[PDB]
């Protein structure tokens, strides 16, 4: 576990690791804005 | 006699008559209505 | 058998000599096209 | 579980809403 | 193009997703409700969780004659207590 | 296991085996044998072949 | 001539997203039915009372391991019809005796052929020549000959393959533990073309993608091409000059080249096809009799072949216990075959 | 413009209306406990 | 017996081979 | 918008990241916001692991690979590996969530602000492709970067608190390195051996001396390469032995990572030193070689003399001779009998295993040691129900070492694959063919028939 | 401190969540772009800053 | 068939006395045998000794007995040979041993109450394949 | 080996007539007014 | 009513969300309840 001063923060923390994924998924969401030009 | 599989048969050549008879129906009528523009 | 051995291993090593300075040998150069890749 | 997919929730929406944000703002994307 | 209206102009549209933000998840909560109401199980007649097995039994309903084979069932059932 | 036609095989049971699983990942040319008797019992044929056939 | 029957012609031949025809009337109910069926069937429909099996999402399987099962053995070959004299018209009851299984057989069936049907209709319309057709006679000769002929040869429905994945997974083993399946060679000209097929079909993506001609100033070169272009869009010539001196021969007719692209995996699965309807009747390459009668006087005499005999011995022990519970097989701890420790 | 009780509508919605149905029925299954 | 029949028939393959590739019918463009 | 369609730029969509060849300002962007994503990753995986984290559990039996690195380098661990401390894991964790806001925030202004092009900007952050002088510097500072890396690396094992070692006498535990083996002999000798069995080239790697001795060599060379190539230009026959653009340095760098893939992947698989079985798991030969070892303990207790026990076929139950003569376990074990670890090692004698000390040495450790890698071998399924592919639902377990070699032989794999793409692009696109074939200058219609 | 370092933490948090969606919007957006140079560089120096403090208070929460 | 109070209903002691677990015991039990006995017991066997398994008869020929809750929290303080003649806590689990078994030093009273629990209830429900292995799969 | 001691003439016609077939039309076809 | 009101790439962006949530709430599933082993 987290140090019990930054338990509250672990369902963030839960989330976190999977950020990156997101990254490739926005580059679509963004080329899907412009078109895939 | 009828036994209850005959009367099954029976059933199920009514069904199959009812399922493509309404379609040949439906079809027809559609293909009546919406007619291709020929000449 | 060490004779067999060395004899593979001369081989071995002059058909990789062979490989390695062959693509060393201006390989860029040799297509139809573009040769001035230097 | 509550707190998990509000984080995630706010996090996956982050990205979207920065293309939507300027793509109504005619951003240069 | 065939004369049907484009896909895109369709589900771009206004009209669509007002229609659609209504049709799709009523039709999302019709499925949920029939199997949170357990009703999948009856129209199906799969077993529930808890009626796999007698509490003692080990032994598989299995169907064993062809032509009483919905009276096996039947009894496989009632023997559910 | 008999892996050759002369050893009683046809075309669809023929095979050349594998190298012994005492040899494990261990390279086994014909020269780390004490004799070809040896390096045929103990599958060398598979190893040699299947070696230069990856390289090739 | 215009009577109701070439106004209807009319209407189900109008150009329309979704083409029709007369082939249609056979093939979209069919079709619709079948599919429809499995996912009805993979979603809420047990395998309980056929197979003692769990089978759709409402048990708790997954889209790996749900199916529609195959009905009891002690059903046979019952067409198993709804209002049959096994359901008697009880939909719930015909669920639980497998009729999805022989509902979607059916359907399935006579849905492929609406759809070859459909293929020749078009081809007709549009004024081709009917390969594509006569190349899905392949799909049809493997359905036909898999699920329905083979289970006709054995003793019920109950042994054809169930539709899921897992439980084509388990078919497959089946045949290898009961068939020795991978031994036959109709089976192995079925993998010849398939693998063949897919082979033919990677190498002339590539060899095309890879002699094209430059159409276009893009380095993406997809754009520099035009449907109702007169050239070719890549070099013959360079294409068989490369393979020829690389592989040693090459195509140098390209009608030639496709022929051969449709021949060789429909004759495969074709093949095929002909050695499921051997197993149907167990008439099996399981054996070779010179390597039995040899290793029967010889325990030292062992083949890859002898050693796949024993894996098959291990399959058909183990699992025709619970893959076959009509049997009631009782196989002790001590009768099961097991080498040393394992 | 165009019409829209088309053939090809009623091709698509003979699919997505069941399958959203189904989906929802699935999705209540995950909840489900022994 | 059926070795030499296995072993004849895989050359046959062979030879065929050989044949196939430096004696095949030459493509030529028209 | 400059280049970012493909009638201007002549890459699709799907190929959007090659319109970025040229643009140096954007490439920078791309190359560090990316690093940006590595960094976070690291972060955020360290601090969801720890998160998760029970103590008093091995940590192979909780799906961590990242506090195994940390574990390794000697922090928050102690005796046997047993974790007292988890403040460094989260220090580790945070610092590099943390880095990552940095290196995103310089990666998306370089992308989307800032300059697209470094050359008009200057001359030193610019680049030319071709420009193969400029090329050889920039590649000399990240080796100096490297080199400095693994310098501290080094610094971390003589000088601020040492690294786990699993070989430690009287048990694995953290230690201070002091006499790192600088022997070039050895040292390279590494890199002469066979990558075959019993050999296994550098991935039999066995003590920290070796290591930090080999890290301290690398170092150097590195630093030295780095200098080198900024005071350097390449040589005619390296001029003429490459192709000399963006995608080709791409592919020679894809190329090598995927070597490195390779390599990674039979390091996790096999070593038991830099991946101590403590954090990692057994490796497959280790616990094989723990099941033997279990039912040699469990048979000689209940009366077997395990040497002179012959097994089915012939060979020793417990025990026979590798095919150079070394006592080893018996079974199919027998293909690991190059297997080496600290729970074993005390029954090894010259000639291999020794009996008299199994009779009467094995320890209480050592039955533990090998019951508990015996049953933590490994196998398991993608929905990670670990054993072998029969086993019933009930363990929740797949070795750390089978998602690392798997996950590094998946990417390696792709990496070659990638490799071979762009070598072969970058030489088509080098010669002017990468487009196609011109249809007034075919060249095969110039050659002559081949028959 | 705990009161002083639980909202740090969450202003950390929540400054962060702003300047991801914030900076590059602001990078692409074509005006306005004065003011948002100078809401950048205030929205680092502070989250900086709020990393130090969470840093320090840190040693006195755990 | 469901996890009825009877199901759940097991031997505490040699004397005749039951105990009745509840629900929430016997998913415990499930969890925590998971997490400090299945590496090895998985299913009811024992794969480091597959001679001594966990069925409920070789519990009940055990020396002390262990077919109920006191004899198996007993053994996971301080465990024997299945005759009782040799204390082996040095290569066994226990709460004695917690220093070099470091799964069992969070382990409770109540958790041993609910592995033990489990032990005894699961063949109740699984029969042959509790302790079966690899045959009742 | 107790193989089937027809096996060798079965396999040799099975390769030899159409083989032969093949040869007849081929030669036939080479034969003909270029 | 209008072709266009709504763009294309929140449609898609909605949809696949959607289409993720849904995917991700069947591996949950595939560790909870029925068919979790458990
Ligand atoms: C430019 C490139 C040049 C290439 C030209 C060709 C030259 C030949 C290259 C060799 C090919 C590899 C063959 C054997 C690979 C091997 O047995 O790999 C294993 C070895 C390690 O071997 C093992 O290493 C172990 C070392 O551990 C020992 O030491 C440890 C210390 O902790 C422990 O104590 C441990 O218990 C103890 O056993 C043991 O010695 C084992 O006996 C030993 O087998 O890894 C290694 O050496 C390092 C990894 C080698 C690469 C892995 C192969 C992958 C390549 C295929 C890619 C696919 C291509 C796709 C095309 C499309
Ligand atoms: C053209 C599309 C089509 C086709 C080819 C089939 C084909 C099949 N379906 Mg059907 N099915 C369809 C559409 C179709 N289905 C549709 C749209 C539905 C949804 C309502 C169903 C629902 C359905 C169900 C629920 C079931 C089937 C089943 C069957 C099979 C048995 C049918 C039978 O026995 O008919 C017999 C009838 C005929 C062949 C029609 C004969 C017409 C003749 C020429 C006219 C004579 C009739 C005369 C006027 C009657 C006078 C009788 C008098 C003396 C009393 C069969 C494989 C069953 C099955 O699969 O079980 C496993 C089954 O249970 N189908
Ligand atoms: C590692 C992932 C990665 C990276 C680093 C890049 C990098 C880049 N891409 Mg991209 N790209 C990627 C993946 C990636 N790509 C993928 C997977 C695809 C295929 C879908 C593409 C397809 C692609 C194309 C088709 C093109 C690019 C181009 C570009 C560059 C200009 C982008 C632009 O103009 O923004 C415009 C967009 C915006 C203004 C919207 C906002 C974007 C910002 C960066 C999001 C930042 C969010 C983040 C959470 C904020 C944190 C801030 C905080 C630290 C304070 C840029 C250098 C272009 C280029 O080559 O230019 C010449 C170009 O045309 N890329
Ligand atoms: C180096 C790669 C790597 C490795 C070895 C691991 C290893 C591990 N992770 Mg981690 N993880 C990684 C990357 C990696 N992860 C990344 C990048 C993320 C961010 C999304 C995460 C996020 C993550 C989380 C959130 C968690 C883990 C956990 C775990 C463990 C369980 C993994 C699992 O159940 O897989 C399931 C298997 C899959 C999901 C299948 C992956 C298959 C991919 C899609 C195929 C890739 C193919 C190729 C790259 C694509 C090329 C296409 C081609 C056409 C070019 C395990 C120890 C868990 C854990 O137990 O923590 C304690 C945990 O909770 N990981
Ligand atoms: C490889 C990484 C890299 C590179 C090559 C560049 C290159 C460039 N940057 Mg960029 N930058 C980067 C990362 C990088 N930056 C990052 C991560 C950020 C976010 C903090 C920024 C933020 C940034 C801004 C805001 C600006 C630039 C601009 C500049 C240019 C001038 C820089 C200068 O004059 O330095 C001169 C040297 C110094 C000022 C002293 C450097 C002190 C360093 C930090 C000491 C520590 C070095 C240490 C080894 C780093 C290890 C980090 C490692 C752990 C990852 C130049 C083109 C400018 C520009 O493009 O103008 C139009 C500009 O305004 N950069
Ligand atoms: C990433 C790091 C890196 C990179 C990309 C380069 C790249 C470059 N270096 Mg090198 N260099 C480096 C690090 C690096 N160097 C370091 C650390 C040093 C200090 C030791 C040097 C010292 C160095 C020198 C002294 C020279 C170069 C030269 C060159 C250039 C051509 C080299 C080439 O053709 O290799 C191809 C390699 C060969 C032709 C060697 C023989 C190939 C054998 C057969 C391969 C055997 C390896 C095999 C895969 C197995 C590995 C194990 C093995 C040890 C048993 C090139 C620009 C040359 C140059 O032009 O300088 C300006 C040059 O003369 N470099
Ligand atoms: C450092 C590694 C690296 C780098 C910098 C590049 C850079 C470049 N490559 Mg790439 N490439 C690489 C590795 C790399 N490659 C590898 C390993 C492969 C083998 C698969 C390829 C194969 C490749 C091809 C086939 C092509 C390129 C192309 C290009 C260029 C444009 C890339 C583009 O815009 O993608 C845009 C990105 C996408 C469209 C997204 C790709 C989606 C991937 C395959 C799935 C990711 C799976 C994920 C890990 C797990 C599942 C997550 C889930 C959310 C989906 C660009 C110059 C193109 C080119 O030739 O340029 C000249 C081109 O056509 N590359
Ligand atoms: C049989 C029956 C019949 C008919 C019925 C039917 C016909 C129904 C329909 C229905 C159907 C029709 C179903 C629905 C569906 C689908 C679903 C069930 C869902 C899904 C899928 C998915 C989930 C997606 C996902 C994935 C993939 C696949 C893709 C991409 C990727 C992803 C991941 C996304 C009748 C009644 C007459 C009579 C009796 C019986
Ligand atoms: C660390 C820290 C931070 C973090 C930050 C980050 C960095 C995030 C970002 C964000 C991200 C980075 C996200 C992204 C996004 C969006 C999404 C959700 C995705 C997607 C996709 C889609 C859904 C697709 C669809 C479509 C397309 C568009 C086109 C084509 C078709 C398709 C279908 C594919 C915070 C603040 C929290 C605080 C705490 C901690
Ligand atoms: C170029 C671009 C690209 C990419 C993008 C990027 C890659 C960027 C980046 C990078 C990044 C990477 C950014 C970020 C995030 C991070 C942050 C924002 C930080 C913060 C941190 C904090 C806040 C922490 C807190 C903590 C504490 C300290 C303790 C424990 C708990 C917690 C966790 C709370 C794309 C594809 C879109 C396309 C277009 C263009
Ligand atoms: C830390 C470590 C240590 C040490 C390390 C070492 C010292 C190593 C090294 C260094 C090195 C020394 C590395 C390497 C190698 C190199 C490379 C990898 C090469 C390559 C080659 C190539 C690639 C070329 C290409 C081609 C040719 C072949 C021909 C012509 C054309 C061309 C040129 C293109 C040890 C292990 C003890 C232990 C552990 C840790
Ligand atoms: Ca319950
Ligand atoms: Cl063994
Ligand atoms: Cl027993
Ligand atoms: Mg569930």
């Amino acid at each position: 576990k987290l140090p019990e001063a930054y338990a509250i923060f672990d369902p963030l923390v839960d989330v976190l690791p999977v950020i990156p994924v997101l990254f490739l998924a926005l580059a679509f969401v963004w080329q899907a804005a412009v078109g895939f030009r | 006699t009828i036994t209850p599989s005959l009367k099954g048969f029976f059933i199920g050549l009514l069904s199959g008559a009812v399922v493509l008879g309404l379609t040949f129906a439906v079809l027809i009528a559609i293909s009546q209505i919406d007619k291709v523009q020929r000449s | 058998m060490e004779t067999l051995k060395i004899t593979v291993y001369i081989v071995v090593t002059f058909f990789v000599l062979l490989f390695v300075f062959g693509f060393l040998s201006g390989d860029p150069a040799r297509n139809p096209k573009r040769k001035d890749l230097e | 579980v509550i707190a998990q997919l509000t984080m995630i929730a706010m996090i996956g929406i982050a990205g979207p809403m920065i293309i939507f944000l300027l793509a109504v703002r005619r951003g240069n994307l | 193009t065939t004369g049907e209206r484009p896909f895109s102009d369709i589900i771009t549209s206004v009209r669509y997703w007002v229609i659609h933000s209504i049709t799709i998840p009523a039709l999302f909560i019709a499925g949920w409700l029939f199997v949170s109401t357990g009703l999948a199980y009856d129209v199906f007649g799969t077993p529930r969780p808890d009626s796999y097995y007698a509490q003692e039994q080990r032994s598989i309903p299995l169907v064993t004659d062809r032509f009483e084979a919905k009276q096996q069932v039947e009894t496989f059932l009632e023997q559910l207590k | 296991v008999s892996g050759s036609l002369l050893y009683g095989n046809n075309i669809i049971t023929g095979a050349v085996v594998p190298s012994s699983n005492a040899i494990g990942l261990h390279f086994y040319p014909i020269w780390e044998a004490a004799s070809l008797d040896e390096w045929l019992y103990n599958g060398g044929p598979y190893q040699l072949i299947i070696f230069h056939f990856l390289l090739g | 001539e215009r009577g109701w029957f070439d106004i209807l012609d009319d209407w189900l031949k109008r150009d329309r997203f979704v083409f029709v025809g007369w082939s249609g009337i056979l093939l979209f109910p069919c079709a619709y039915l079948a599919l429809g069926g499995w996912l009805t069937g993979t979603t809420f429909v047990t395998s309980w009372y056929t197979h003692g099996l769990a089978s759709s999402y409402l048990e708790g399987c997954n889209f790996l391991t749900v199916a529609v099962s195959t009905p009891a053995n002690s059903m046979g070959h019952s067409l198993l019809l709804l209002w049959g004299p096994e359901a008697q018209g009880d939909f719930t009851r015909w669920c639980q005796l497998g009729g999805l299984w022989t509902f979607i057989a059916l359907h399935g069936a006579f849905g492929l052929i609406g759809f070859m049907l459909r293929q020749f209709e078009i081809a007709r319309l549009v004024g081709v020549r009917p390969y594509n057709a006569i190349a899905f006679s392949a799909p049809i000769a493997v359905f036909v000959s898999v699920f329905l002929i083979y289970p006709l040869g054995q003793s019920s429905w109950f042994f054809a393959p169930s539709f899921g994945v897992a439980a084509i997974f388990r078919f497959l083993l089946f045949f290898q533990g009961f068939h020795n399946w991978t031994l036959n060679p109709f089976h192995m000209m079925g993998v010849a073309g398939v693998l063949g097929g897919a082979l033919l079909c990677a190498i002339h993506g590539a060899t095309v993608e890879n002699t094209l001609f430059q159409d276009g100033e893009g380095a993406s070169t997809f754009r520099a091409f035009n449907p109702t272009q007169a050239e070719e869009t890549y070099s013959m010539v360079t294409a068989n000059r490369f393979w020829s001196q690389i592989f040693g021969i090459a195509f140098s007719n390209k009608r030639w080249l496709h022929f051969f692209m449709l021949f060789v995996p429909v004759t495969g699965l074709w093949m095929s096809a002909i050695g499921v309807v051997g197993l149907a009747l167990n008439l099996r390459s399981y054996d070779f009799i010179s390597q039995e009668i040899r290793a029967a006087e010889d325990p030292e005499f062992e083949t890859f072949y002898t050693k796949n005999l024993l894996l098959n011995e291990g399959i058909r022990a183990w699992m025709a216990p619970q893959d076959q519970p009509h049997e009631n097989f009782v196989f002790p701890e001590e009768v099961l075959p097991r080498g040393n420790a394992l | 413009s165009y019409p829209i009780f088309t053939v090809r509508w009623v091709a698509v919605h003979t699919l997505a209306v069941p399958t959203i149905f189904f989906l929802g029925a699935i999705a209540a299954m995950q909840f489900i406990q022994r | 017996m059926e070795t030499i029949t296995y072993v004849f028939i895989f050359a046959c393959i062979i030879a065929l081979f050989f044949f196939a590739i430096f004696f095949r019918e030459p493509p030529r463009i028209t | 918008a400059t280049n970012r369609d493909q009638e201007s730029s002549g890459f699709a969509w799907w190929a959007g990241n090659a319109r970025l060849i040229n643009l140096s300002g954007k490439l920078l962007g791309a190359h560090v916001a990316h690093a940006g994503l590595i960094v976070f990753w690291a972060g955020a995986m360290t601090l969801f692991e720890l998160a998760h984290f029970i103590p008093e559990k091995p940590m192979y039996e909780q799906g961590l690979i990242l506090i195994p690195h940390i574990a390794t380098l000697g922090w928050g661990v102690g005796p046997g590996g047993e974790v007292v401390d988890t403040f460094p894991f989260f220090v580790v964790g945070v610092v590099h969530l943390i880095s990552s806001a940095v290196l995103g925030f310089g990666g998306v202004y370089h992308a989307i602000r800032g300059p697209e092009t470094l050359e008009e900007y200057s001359s030193f952050f610019g680049y030319d492709w071709k420009d193969k002088n400029k090329m050889t510097t920039i590649l000399g500072f990240h080796l100096i970067v490297l080199g400095i890396g693994a310098l501290l690396l080094v610094a971390k094992a003589m000088f601020f608190g040492g690294l786990y070692d699993t070989w430690a006498p009287g048990g694995g535990d953290v230690r201070v390195i002091t006499n790192p083996t600088l022997d070039p002999r050895v040292i390279f000798g590494y890199l002469l051996k066979s990558p075959f069995g019993g050999e296994g080239w550098i991935v039999s790697v066995n003590n920290l001396e070796d290591v930090v001795g080999g890290h301290i060599w690398i170092g150097l060379i590195c630093i030295a390469g780095g200098i080198w190539h900024i005071l350097t230009t390449p040589f005619g026959w390296a001029r003429r032995a490459f192709i000399w653009s963006g995608e080709a340095y791409l592919s020679y760098s894809l190329g090598a990572l995927s070597m490195m893939g390779f390599i990674a992947t039979c390091f996790v698989w096999f070593n038991n030193t830099v991946y101590p079985s403590e954090f990692y798991g057994p490796t497959g030969p280790e616990a094989s070689q723990a099941q033997a070892m279990t039912f040699l303990i469990r048979d000689q207790k209940l009366g077997a003399n395990v040497g002179s026990a012959q097994g089915p076929t012939g060979l020793g139950k417990y025990l026979m001779r590798s095919p150079t003569g070394e006592i080893i376990f018996g079974g199919e074990t027998m293909r690991f009998w190059d297997f080496r670890g600290p729970w074993l090692e005390p029954l090894r004698g010259p000639n291999g295993l020794d009996l008299n000390k199994i009779k009467n040495d094995i320890q209480p450790w050592q039955e533990r040691r090998a019951a508990e890698y015996m049953t933590h071998a490994p196998l398991g399924s993608l929905n990670s129900v670990g054993g072998v592919a029969t086993e019933i639902n009930s363990v929740n377990f797949v070795s750390p070492r089978s998602w690392l070699a798997t996950s590094h032989f998946v990417l390696a794999f792709f990496f070659l694959v990638g490799h071979l793409w762009h070598a072969g692009r970058a030489r088509a696109a080098a010669a002017g063919f990468e487009k196609g074939i011109d249809r007034e200058s075919e060249p095969v219609l110039s050659m002559p028939s081949l028959d | 401190m705990t009161i002083l370092f639980q909202l740090a933490l969450a202003a950390l948090v929540i400054l962060s969540f702003v300047m991801v969606i914030g900076v590059p919007v602001a990078y692409a957006s074509p005006q306005d772009w004065d003011r948002s140079k100078q809401l950048i560089f205030l929205g680092s120096g502070l989250w900086i800053a709020l990393v130090l403090v969470v840093g320090v208070l840190n040693f006195f929460v755990v | 068939a469901e996890l009825t109070p009877e199901v759940l209903t097991v031997p505490l002691n040699s004397e005749g006395k039951t105990i009745t677990l509840t629900e929430k015991q016997y998913l415990e039990g499930k969890r925590l045998f998971q997490y400090a006995c299945a590496s090895c017991h998985v299913g009811g066997i024992t794969k480091t000794n597959p001679s001594l398994d966990l069925r409920t008869e070789t519990l009940a020929l055990a020396t002390p007995p262990r077919d109920n809750i006191e004899g198996l929290v007993d053994y996971m303080k301080n465990p024997t040979t299945y005759d009782g003649e040799q204390e082996i806590a040095e290569v066994h689990p226990s709460l004695r041993s917690a220093d070099i078994f470091p799964k069992m030093r969070n382990l409770t009273e109540k958790d041993l109450v609910a592995i033990a629990g489990h032990i005894l209830v699961e063949p109740k429900i699984l029969g042959d394949k509790w302790g079966g292995g690899k045959v009742y799969y | 080996m107790e193989v089937n001691q027809l096996g060798l003439i079965a396999t040799a016609l099975f390769v030899l007539v159409p083989s032969v077939f093949l040869i007849i039309l081929y030669v036939q076809t080479e034969s003909q007014q270029k | 009513s209008e072709g266009g009101r709504i763009p294309l790439w929140i449609v898609a962006t909605v949809a696949g969300m959607g289409v993720i949530v849904i995917v991700g709430l069947f591996f949950y599933g595939a560790y909870a309840g029925l068919g979790s082993s458990l």
